[PDB]
């Protein structure tokens, strides 16, 4: 019944350890049912950020939630989404990657 | 009407060449009518802009744009400097924040 969509975000890369700050633009959003999501088909970390970082429903300001397996070796690029609370539903995922260390 | 306010951004600092993209929260703003000026109050009086196009402006309430060069190349210490939005109608603007410049680093 609502649009959800990421439309951009500051950055696309960042090391697996994790906790790093990112802002991201994205369709009108409620402070209080909404989530930023980072994935793989094995794993699914949860951003971290609080109801006044969600700016006029368009954006988001956060800190990406650490890798799984914090010690590779290669960079691991995964999805990003957003998803609600009420019913789970989930957006279009935009591509971000980790980096070693 | 509607006053001009930056809330939060993206980063704070960038190199003397400018071209950084920056992520600027704010007020209600028009996507036109809108714009983003670097300065510095003293007798100089150097002012620059930020680089971005109608559809950098998002929903009303962001900006991404890119940092203009600062006047001054050859810099050694970093230079700080003041930006506010400002409206192309009116002339009006917002108590403008910071933004420091790094020197080129050598390479």
């Amino acid at each position: 019944t609502s649009e959800l969509r990421i439309c951009r975000i500051n950055k696309e890369s960042g090391p697996c350890t994790g906790g790093e700050e990112l802002y991201l633009l994205c369709d009108k959003v409620q402070k209080e049912d909404i989530s930023v999501v980072f994935s793989t088909a094995s794993w699914e970390g949860r951003a971290d950020f609080s109801q006044a970082d969600v700016h006029r429903q368009i954006a988001i300001v956060f800190k990406t939630p650490p890798y799984e397996d914090l010690e590779i070796s290669e960079p691991v690029t995964v999805n990003v989404f957003l998803q609600r609370l009420t019913d789970g539903v989930c957006s279009e995922p935009l591509p971000f990657t980790y980096l070693p260390r | 009407a509607s006053n001009l306010k930056i809330s939060r951004m993206d980063k704070t600092a960038g190199s003397v060449r400018g071209g950084d993209e920056v992520y600027l929260l704010c007020d209600k703003v028009q996507k036109d009518d809108i714009e983003v000026r670097f300065y510095e109050d003293d007798e100089n009086g150097w002012q620059a802009f930020g680089d971005f196009s109608p559809t950098d402006v998002h929903k009303q309430y962001a900006i991404v744009f890119r940092t203009p060069p600062y006047h001054k190349m050859k810099i050694e210490r970093p230079v700080t400097v003041f930006l506010q939005l400002k409206r192309k109608r009116g002339g009006d603007v917002s108590d403008s924040k910071q933004f420091t410049y790094y020197p080129v680093v050598e390479d």
